[PDB]
């Protein structure tokens, strides 16, 4: 009916970067809930701490998102922060290892491990997707010839995207290999912050079309698995050249992730979803009836923690808000 | 003894404009450029009867860089020191520092060390801008860091406008002014401040310009500048380089805010009418009347008070006003400072500009102050771009460049911390 | 420097056009054989912000003019001004769209908005650095609005971060020239929302409102609406065209008058507006102005300003003037009347001032106006489109074009969210 | 600088205004062009005061002239003086109030109303410091009776400090042109007595007795009255338009003429009022023009004042002459005329002398009288109220109109309560 939205923290080591710099470890945990940063305690869901592991983080976070998707309600998994905080890595990681991959592979191969549980009469059609936000443009990652897809709302006003090469997979394997082919896609520049800067938004959708052959119940679970980009100070960054343009395009769609959450959280009227197309897509988890859980992956250092401070406002700032589930 | 101008954006231009106007008048210098030693600080000879300044003006629109190329002053500019832009700023802090801005940095930096090798008596720098537009705010933001990096040791007078507490020309300049400042607070050693109505509203009463236009403004401000430095183009009984002002009104390394103000500010017709001498002018630059910005100084206390006269004047009667001064209750000192006082005289007195408003007088003063009454314009300035940033008003276009909702906040809580140093320093 | 690459879409937006180059050829002081023969030298300063100079002291307009129908591009070139046009930039159609959306867009100019894109390249790589692009097209009709927001969209496409300005001229129901308005004007305005960073909806029915009250015309022709319009078009661009005290570009204008992006539709307004006999009745002092072009009633759109808030309004003056008589002029306009102002907004007005007035008149001003009460254009034309939708009256000519019911949809929700938005900052 | 926004209401009110504008315009030398070509300089000082400065030397009056009845527009229009008003400020309807207080404060009147407050808007916010609303209008006919006292309501209401100023022609029986006098005049005072300050009680009987006594015409038309009346309105406010010995404004003449909020109604007079015979034989001195301002005959009201008392009179001199010679006239007329002057109050009389007399004389002199004698005219009006009213006459065509008849009984309560109160203080 309504449940609340999930806030969880997750940070990581101190990089090469900043502990060559000598950064402090500012990081101060009472409790698996809340951290204490600057004499200020920021209360979170779960507040993954820095020893923490891949599997670790993937037990209590997204463990969940498994059953409720398949359910017949519909998931969303995003995170948030600035660059080299360890988005890439938590989500992504190194998808061959199985302890160093990252919270895509483990949410794949807990669904298909889930469904050959089930009884063989349950049919699943399980239909994948993959594309991202470049350039403000809906860059397909399964495909290289679409360049910009179109925003589309289905029969009931909820926003989607059209076009998208929605492959029906059948083994868990074959989707690996999907994820390998948009990864590769996935427009990643370099930087001194972030050598594996994800320049791009991009979205990996598991749409669980389920329906018993028996009972002839049909439902349907749509679980977006989005990885964002950092919202980058280019004085630390230095972004010049091809990947300043880029930077414009990314915080623009953070920022308006920013107004829509602190339009939401406020109980603001008009929610403007419109503002963005990568706000556009997230309509139908922030609100709608999707058991929305975020994630966020902060950086350590004391020597980005302006931008680590407003990660924790933006994350508190969601804390309030309530999904019409 | 020598100091480089930059002007940047379409308010330091327009005081360019008027300002090396009166220089080149003080020196006898026509527009053609040419007709001793006093001239050397702003005006370097060129081989034989010819003159050009140490001036640069940048601005990324091309709009009025190319009307002084085509205006009366040609010949007096060397016209690649008149740099121009290709695309406007368009008031965004954000546009004028990191896309536009980081495509002219590499001429205009290296030129500006051009002068500084072609010169030998550097004292330090000067610029003029203004709060308002994308210009004046992120390319000053970003060239006082590259420059700042470079010399380090050299002093640097900011001559900003700020937007008036009710009257202004836009609606972003609150992210402006709130943005320029959190870096301006660490560069510039000395920050002197101008308001848009407080002008107008200062010639309106005294000088009686029922209707001013900009260039009646930029005269005055001139003025100011040009008293300033006209200890260092000519000699006095107390002569006062640019040095002093850093010893002087800079008690703490963070409060280097000085206000700046004029007088006597009387007509052509009203001179007549009325006897000038020390005592009445040194009042008439303390009252809240003839301050340059919208703040009342009874609510707060003088830090310091530096006196530039000008003209023919003893030394022996600024002792007796400055006495007044100090027993009149309506404005008090602080007490970590019970000898707030600076003089300095010069001998040759203040030009009047031909066709211009003000009128020519033997004296003037040329006041300035480092006090805790900004901090009201602080205040109120902080107070309404809170309005703006709740409702993420006109973020769209700042984050679009690049930026985010990180600096914002340190933009905030930098005012606060300097905020934080006025009430301290107002105990 | 700041080029600008016009287009004319529809035939309103080339009747708009075409008298928009006679205005401003007067104020350069082009003749019509295009030879410049101006007094002062700053007419030739910025003249290449719209034209390109050519042999034996000749220019050409920048003119994309853009139509399905030829009988339009003939009474242009049958003008007072048609022989300045360059004859390639004449891109048009046998047969005309037949106010239908559907065919501009996907049959009718799909297939001519590809040679058309290429005359944009080629007056774009001409340029030096242009900085946004000048449209013109009514709502109404199917040339307009179907294949202008086509158009747009490539634009859009190939220039990012250019400033995409459009002059919507979107009427209402007090003047319906056309039954097949809303479905033109709902299905326009959705592409327009996304793409867009200007919208500057006029309306016929303030148009004609003007010619009465405050002109005074017994029989106002479109030519007498067209120098209306041509006037507000010219004012936008006065700053970047000569030197002046203020110069605001388009891009300043728009980082002023859009404080969400979404937020882009505007009010325009002109002034002074004075009849025949009352010419010498009226000073031409700053404060007279000011109080015409905040008056309600002098709005070029049906949406009067009093219901509503202006969120952000701004006033580009021209000829010679005290800046501080503007100031408080400015100031008082929102001390007295902060009822018509939000205050989450402290300061909601944007000044400018150039040196040079227009031809003939002393002194001028130019109005733009992003108000809360420009909504009810949008509810009533929903209140249009509801009407014959909820029926599905006339869709059936849009589905043989290959466009879908759930398009109409789709522009239904963008048309009602845009009318929710503005009602919250009222 | 005390600016003065006058209005004219009613086909009286507008004939008393066009030549009200023809007196005043003479006597600081304005052209009908408007071009300003006065000998002496002073003129243009407090010319502000009535007119607003223009292009090309040109002045405009700031005069709202209203009516229901486009006619009368057009005969001010083609008059002598007609070309000097501004064309915006004719707002006037279609079909005239037919002589019906309701029509004009109900329904007629009351849509046009709202469009004349913004021009009263337009002409006040242009001005310094207006000091106050000179208005002209007759009590007879339902345009200026009704639609006036509407439109005080809502000045007044909107400037609750200003001087409301009003010259209300008010007949007699003796001329009864209308047979709907005493409900016009009767609904008109009820609005007048609560909202304004002065009330310059004017009778057509007492106009037309001037002209065969004194001034001795065979065949006074109204303009012959118009003049008479325009001569009383151009001296109460000759004070701030002029320099002299003693300057009183309007708010220094309600000060001195009110000792009581509701008495505020008066008697105007003027002098010298001489034939073409008697012009040699007369003396310009000031004891006899002091003596035909008091004479009882020359009054221009039907009341004649030895009837009752003087609670308090007002005499504005013009022209240069000694103050000795004005103080010993005004002292001699409360010592051996002390019947007339009520002693409970010291002193009855106020002075006033400007050093500009009217153009072609020598010397002139203006009177004000607040007299208990005056409630007559409200007496005889109650009479002929009383006398319809008692069996409901002609009353239905105000019920159409929404007016009640509880409203006929407060107005005549407020008419009685005007009458008794003068009564205490004879
Ligand atoms: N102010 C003006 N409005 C005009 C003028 N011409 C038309 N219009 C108005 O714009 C409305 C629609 O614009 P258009 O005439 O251009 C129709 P369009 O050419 O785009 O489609 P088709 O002609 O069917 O190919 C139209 O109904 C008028 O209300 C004009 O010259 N001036
Ligand atoms: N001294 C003057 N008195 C006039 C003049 N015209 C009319 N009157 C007198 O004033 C009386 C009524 O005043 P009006 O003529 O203005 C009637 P009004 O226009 O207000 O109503 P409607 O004409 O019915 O719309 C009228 O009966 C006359 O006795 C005039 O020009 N001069
Ligand atoms: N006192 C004074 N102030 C000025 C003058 N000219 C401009 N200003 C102020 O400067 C402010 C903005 O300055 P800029 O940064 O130079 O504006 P800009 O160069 O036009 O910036 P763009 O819009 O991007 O072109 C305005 O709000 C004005 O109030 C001047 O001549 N005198
Ligand atoms: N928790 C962690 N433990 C160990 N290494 C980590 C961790 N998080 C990040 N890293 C290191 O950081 C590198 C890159 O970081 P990553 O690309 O995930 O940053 P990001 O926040 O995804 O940047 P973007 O802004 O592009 O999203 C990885 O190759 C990995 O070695």
């Amino acid at each position: 009916a309504e449940c609340n939205i999930k806030v969880m923290c997750r940070f990581r080591p101190l990089n090469e970067s900043e502990v060559n710099r000598g950064d402090k470890y500012i990081a101060k945990f009472q409790g698996e809930d809340t951290v204490v940063i600057a004499s200020k305690p920021y209360a979170f869901d779960r507040v993954f701490q820095s020893s923490t592991s891949q599997e670790q983080v993937y037990n209590d976070c997204a463990k969940k998102i498994v059953k409720d998707v398949l359910e017949g309600y519909n998931g969303t998994i995003f995170a948030y922060g600035q660059t080299s905080s360890g988005k890439t890595h938590t989500m992504e990681g190194k998808l061959h290892d199985p302890e160093g991959m990252g919270i895509i592979p483990r949410i794949v191969q807990d669904i298909f491990n889930y469904i050959y549980s089930m009884d063989e009469n349950l049919e699943f059609h399980i239909k994948v997707s993959y594309f991202e936000i470049y350039l403000d443009k809906i860059r397909d990652l399964l495909d290289v010839s679409k360049t910009n897809l179109s925003v589309h709302e289905d029969k009931n006003r909820v926003p989607y995207v059209k076009g998208c090469t929605e492959r029906f997979v059948c083994s868990p394997d074959e989707v690996m290999d999907t994820i390998d082919e948009g990864k590769s896609n996935r427009h990643v520049a370099v930087t001194n912050m972030n050598e594996h800067s994800s320049r791009s938004h991009s979205i990996f959708l598991i749409n669980v079309k389920q329906e018993n052959t028996q009972t002839e119940q049909k439902l349907s679970g749509k679980l977006y698995l989005v990885d964002l980009a950092g919202s980058a100070k280019v004085s630390k960054t230095g972004a010049e050249g091809a990947v300043l343009d880029e930077a414009k395009n990314i915080n623009k769609s953070l920022s308006a992730l920013g107004n829509v959450i602190s339009a939401l959280a406020e109980g603001s009227t008009y929610v403007p979803y419109r503002d963005s197309k990568m706000t556009r897509i997230l309509q139908d988890s922030l609100g709608g009836n999707c058991r929305t859980t975020i994630v966020i992956c902060c950086s350590p250092s004391s020597y980005n923690e302006s931008e680590t401070k407003s990660t924790l406002l933006f994350g508190q700032r969601a804390k309030t808000i309530k999904n019409t589930v | 003894r020598e100091c480089i101008s930059i002007h940047v954006g379409q308010a330091g231009v327009q005081i360019g404009n008027a300002c090396w106007e009166l220089y080149c008048l003080e020196h006898g210098i026509q527009p053609d450029g040419q007709m001793d030693d006093s001239f050397n600080t702003f005006f370097s000879e060129t081989g034989a009867g010819k003159h050009v300044p140490r001036a640069v003006f940048v601005d990324l629109e091309p709009t009025v860089i190319d009307e002084v190329r085509t205006g009366t002053y040609r010949q007096l500019f060397h016209p690649e020191q008149l740099i121009t832009g290709k695309e406007d700023a368009a008031n965004n802090y954000a546009r004028g520092h990191y896309t536009i801005g980081k495509e002219i940095i590499d001429l205009v930096l290296d030129r500006i060390r051009k002068l500084a090798d072609q010169c030998t008596g550097l004292q330090g720098f000067l610029v003029f801008h203004s709060f308002g537009g994308g210009t004046g705010s992120g390319f000053t933001s970003l060239l006082m860091e590259r420059l700042s990096v470079d010399y380090g040791k050299k002093s640097k007078l900011e001559f900003s406008i700020y937007p008036a507490p009710q009257v202004s020309t836009a609606v972003v300049e609150p992210y402006n002014s709130i943005l320029t400042t959190h870096t301006t607070l660490e560069h510039s050693d000395c920050a002197f401040m101008v308001d848009n109505e407080a002008i107008y509203d200062i010639c309106r009463r005294n000088l009686d310009i029922e209707r001013p236009t900009y260039t009646n403004l930029n005269r005055l401000i001139g003025q100011i500048v040009s008293s300033i430095t006209a200890s260092l183009r000519f000699d006095g009984a107390l002569n006062v380089d640019l040095t002093e002002f850093q010893t002087n009104l800079v008690p703490y390394p963070r409060i280097h805010f000085p206000l700046a103000t004029y007088a006597p500010v009387i007509s052509a017709e009203k001179a007549y009418h009325e006897q000038l001498s020390v005592a009445e002018i040194t009042n008439a630059c303390f009252e809240p009347a003839n301050q340059m910005v919208k703040c009342d100084p009874r609510h707060g206390k003088y830090m310091a008070c530096c006196l530039l006269y000008r003209g023919d004047v003893v030394p022996k009667d600024v002792n007796a006003a400055i006495a007044t001064i100090k027993t009149k209750r309506t404005i008090q000192f602080v007490d970590w400072c019970p000898t707030g006082f600076k003089v300095g005289i010069n001998y040759q007195p203040p030009t009047v500009v031909p066709g211009g408003d003000l009128a020519k007088v033997q004296r003037a003063v040329c006041m300035l102050s480092n006090t805790t009454a900004i901090a009201e314009a602080w205040a109120r300035l902080d107070h309404k771009f809170d309005l703006m940033y709740a409702k993420r008003a006109f973020v769209h276009w700042y984050v679009g460049e690049g930026m985010e909702e990180g600096e914002f906040s340190e933009a905030r809580e930098d005012m606060a911390a300097l905020e934080k140093d006025y009430e301290e320093v107002g105990v | 420097m700041r080029e600008i690459v016009h287009i004319q879409a529809g035939q309103c937006g080339n009747q708009i056009g075409a008298k928009f180059w006679e205005v401003i050829s007067d104020e350069h002081g082009i003749d019509p054989t295009g030879s410049y023969h101006g007094d002062s030298d700053l007419q030739l300063e910025r003249i290449n912000v719209y034209y390109n100079e050519a042999a034996g002291n000749k220019y050409v307009p920048r003119a994309i003019l853009v139509d399905l129908e030829p009988g339009t591009m003939d009474s242009v070139r049958s003008g007072p001004f048609g022989q300045i046009f360059r004859p390639d930039n004449f891109v048009f159609g046998q047969s005309g769209a037949g106010n239908n959306w559907a065919k501009g867009h996907y049959t009718e100019g799909a297939e001519l908005v590809d040679s058309v894109l290429d005359v944009v390249r080629k007056e774009s790589e001409s340029c030096d650095c242009l900085q946004g692009f000048q449209l013109t097209h009514s709502l109404g009709g199917g040339t307009g609005s179907g294949m202008g927001t086509l158009l747009i969209s490539k634009i859009r496409e190939e220039y990012p971060d250019r400033i995409m300005n459009t002059f919507s001229v979107m009427p209402s129901p007090k003047v319906s020239d056309t039954v097949v308005e809303p479905y033109n004007a709902t299905l326009s305005v959705h592409q327009l929302v996304e793409n867009t960073d200007e919208t500057y909806s006029i309306d016929n029915e303030a148009l004609y409102d003007i010619c009465f009250r405050t002109l005074k015309l017994t029989t106002p022709t479109y030519g007498d609406l067209n120098h209306l319009v041509s006037a507000t078009m010219s004012g936008v661009t006065t700053c970047l065209r000569f030197p002046g005290q203020l110069n605001a570009d388009l891009r300043k204008l728009a980082v002023n008058m859009v404080p969400f992006p979404r937020l882009h539709f505007f009010m325009p307004g002109f002034a002074p507006l004075t009849s025949r006999g009352s010419q010498q009745y009226r000073a031409l002092t700053v404060p007279e102005l000011t109080q015409q072009m905040f008056d309600s009633k002098n709005m070029m759109a049906a949406c009067d300003p009093r219901h509503g808030r202006y969120l952000t309004v701004a006033a580009i003056f021209r000829g010679r003037m005290s800046m501080k008589e503007v100031d408080e002029q400015m100031l008082n306009v929102q001390n007295k009347n902060s009822s018509y102002f939000v205050e989450w907004i402290p300061n909601n007005v944007k000044t400018a001032v150039c040196d040079i007035p227009p031809r003939g008149l002393k002194m001028s001003a130019t109005f733009i106006g992003n108000s809360t009460a420009i909504q009810e254009l949008f509810k009533r034309i929903s209140e249009q489109f509801t009407a014959m939708f909820r029926r599905k009256a006339f869709l059936h000519w849009y589905t043989g074009e290959g466009m879908d019911e759930m398009e109409f949809t789709e522009a239904e929700s963008n048309m009602n969210d845009l009318v929710s938005e503005y009602q919250q900052y009222q």
